């Protein structure tokens, strides 16, 4: 990560008063789980069925 | 299997929902939304 946009890297995550990341894992992880489940598995199988 | 089964009864349900949506839009002020608020004012003046 880069705190400033000088480098060709993704911007660093926001930090709190202490120098530790500020986002909550208990929100992000379920989000990614649901997204992967919907995209990788369900949608592709639905496409297979419609093609058939 | 489910897609093969429920295909015949899908367009009929969609036509029913289409009636619902069309009547919702017709039973409406039929004004573009970003100015529709004015109507809500003007109309509430009369009502
Ligand atoms: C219903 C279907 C589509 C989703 C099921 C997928 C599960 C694997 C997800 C659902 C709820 C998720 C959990 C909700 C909350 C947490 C706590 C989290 O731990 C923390 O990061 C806490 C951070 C802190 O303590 O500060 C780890 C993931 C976990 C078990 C998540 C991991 C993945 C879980 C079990
Ligand atoms: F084939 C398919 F469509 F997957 C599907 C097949 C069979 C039964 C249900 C679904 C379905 C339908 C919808 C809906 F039609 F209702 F949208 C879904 N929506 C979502 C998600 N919502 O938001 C997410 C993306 C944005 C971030 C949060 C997670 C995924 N997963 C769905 C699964
Ligand atoms: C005004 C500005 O952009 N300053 C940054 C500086 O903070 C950083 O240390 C350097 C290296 O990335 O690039 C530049």
């Amino acid at each position: 990560c880069t705190f400033s946009g000088n480098e060709s890297k993704p911007l660093c995550v926001e930090l709190d008063e202490h120098n530790l990341p500020r986002f909550p894992e208990w929100i992000t992880i379920p989000l990614v789980c649901i997204y992967m489940l919907s995209t990788n598995i369900l949608l592709v199988n639905l496409l297979v069925a419609m093609f058939g | 299997y489910t897609v093969g089964i429920v295909q015949e009864n899908n367009d009929q349900v969609w036509k029913f929902q289409r009636y619902f949506l069309v009547q919702e839009y017709c039973n409406r002020l039929n004004i573009p939304f970003p100015f529709v608020v004015f109507a809500y004012f003007y109309m509430v003046v009369k009502k």
